[PDB]
């Protein structure tokens, strides 16, 4: 029941939905009876859905967990960029303090490298 | 024996290159702590032997701050308000983030 849920989440995210895809990704991550080494595909999809949707402050929990297990800093950087572009300056500053120090320093170093200054 | 300034100058350029090439790494670089300690000992000349260096101090501050945007660098700052509010409202910036944030 994990592959079908992942496919449904991908189809919902590729269409334009956000809440249904996030719910499907959460259900697929909760129902993981395989316990294999290929469990990162569901975690990446859940992180992408949380970065695309947002709403609650639960998106910072998956980003700090996917980056602390392996070297997947690209997903965390994309989530931080999405949270910064989705107008959340007063919310992303307090959510980053509850994560690790090394991950926060890496996110700050990745976000500070901007060669395009706008408004 | 005395071989700290050259080592710090060689480690600063390498750290800057690693920060400009890799933007996701944030671990210790073994010799990074030694380079930071050497830079601090070279910059604290006014407290060690009372030196009035200007260009050398500016170069040391630049080399210490160019690698602070990737690692950690807990120290490397200025010198309280004993020289900022009593010399001309100018005493080398440093912890602007801590001054304008909390």
């Amino acid at each position: 029941r994990l592959q079908y849920y992942d496919k449904v989440l991908r189809l919902l995210d590729v269409i334009g939905l956000p809440e249904l895809v996030i719910q499907l990704a959460t259900s697929a991550i909760t129902e993981a009876g395989d316990d294999w080494k290929s469990q990162a595909t569901l975690r990446t999809c859940i992180f992408k859905h949380h970065l695309d949707l947002g709403h609650n402050s639960q998106a910072y929990e998956a980003l700090t967990q996917i980056p602390d297990s392996s070297r997947q800093l690209d997903c965390l950087r994309q989530l931080v960029v999405v949270l910064c572009e989705r107008s959340q300056l007063q919310d992303l500053v307090e959510f980053p303090y509850v994560n690790l120090h090394n991950e926060v320093v890496g996110i700050i170093e990745s976000r500070a490298r901007a060669v395009d200054l706008m408004t | 024996d005395w071989e700290t300034s050259g080592l710090v100058y060689l480690d600063y350029i390498r750290v800057i290159e690693m920060l400009r090439h890799i933007q996701q790494v944030d671990c210790s670089g073994n010799d990074l702590e030694q380079l930071h300690i050497k830079v601090t000992s070279l910059c604290s000349r006014i407290e060690q032997i009372q030196c009035y260096s200007a260009k050398d101090r500016l170069a040391q501050s630049d080399m210490a701050k160019r690698v602070a945007n990737l690692s950690t660098p807990d120290p490397q700052r200025v010198p309280l308000r004993l020289l900022a509010p009593h010399i001309g409202r100018l005493p080398m910036p440093e912890d602007y983030a801590m001054d304008e944030l909390r």
